[PDB]
């Protein structure tokens, strides 16, 4: 991958506010 | 409303496979929040007794993986639609400017597990940046969660 690198970032950390409680 | 995004599929396989050595299909209570947090994720105790409480619902002590993220899938769905997409700087947005820059994605990779330098982080900002500043905005962090 060259042109798509956050794309593959986000399926593992796309939300974290959803399981978070703060 | 059984399936969602490759998202389950990414964390469904681990959460399953991280703590199934006992071979009882699902993986423990006890230990879900553990399968939980081995993901890098750091929840609620109060909130594991809460899922918990939802998942024991049969009482079978264990917890299905193709379900639970249907769980977090309604955890941010129905709360807020809006806040949704600015958590995602509460996620990578680390020097709260409104631009997850590039050393905030590499230390944004150091918390999530990589070391990424300097010529490195042009690639995983460029490949999101419409204008190439060297610094994530929301657009193009958001634009690439649709772009595909």
């Amino acid at each position: 991958t060259r042109k798509k690198t956050f794309k593959e970032v986000a399926n593992a950390v796309k939300i974290s506010a959803s399981l978070m409680g703060t | 409303a059984d399936q969602l995004t490759e998202e389950q599929i990414a964390e469904f396989k681990e959460a399953f496979s991280l703590f199934d050595k006992d071979g009882d299909g699902t993986i423990t209570t006890k230990e879900l929040g553990t399968v939980m947090r081995s993901l890098g994720q750091n929840p609620t105790e109060a909130e594991l007794q809460d899922m918990i409480n939802e998942v024991d619902a049969d009482g079978n002590g264990t917890i299905d993986f193709p379900e639970f993220l249907t769980m977090m899938a309604r955890k941010m769905k129905d709360t807020d639609s809006e806040e949704e997409i600015r958590e995602a700087f509460r996620v990578f947005d680390k020097d709260g400017n409104g631009y997850i820059s590039a050393a905030e994605l590499r230390h944004v990779m150091t918390n999530l597990g990589e070391k990424l330098t300097d010529e490195e982080v042009d690639e995983m900002i460029r490949e999101a940046d419409i204008d190439g500043d060297g610094q994530v905005n929301y657009e193009e962090f958001v634009q690439m969660m649709t772009a595909k």
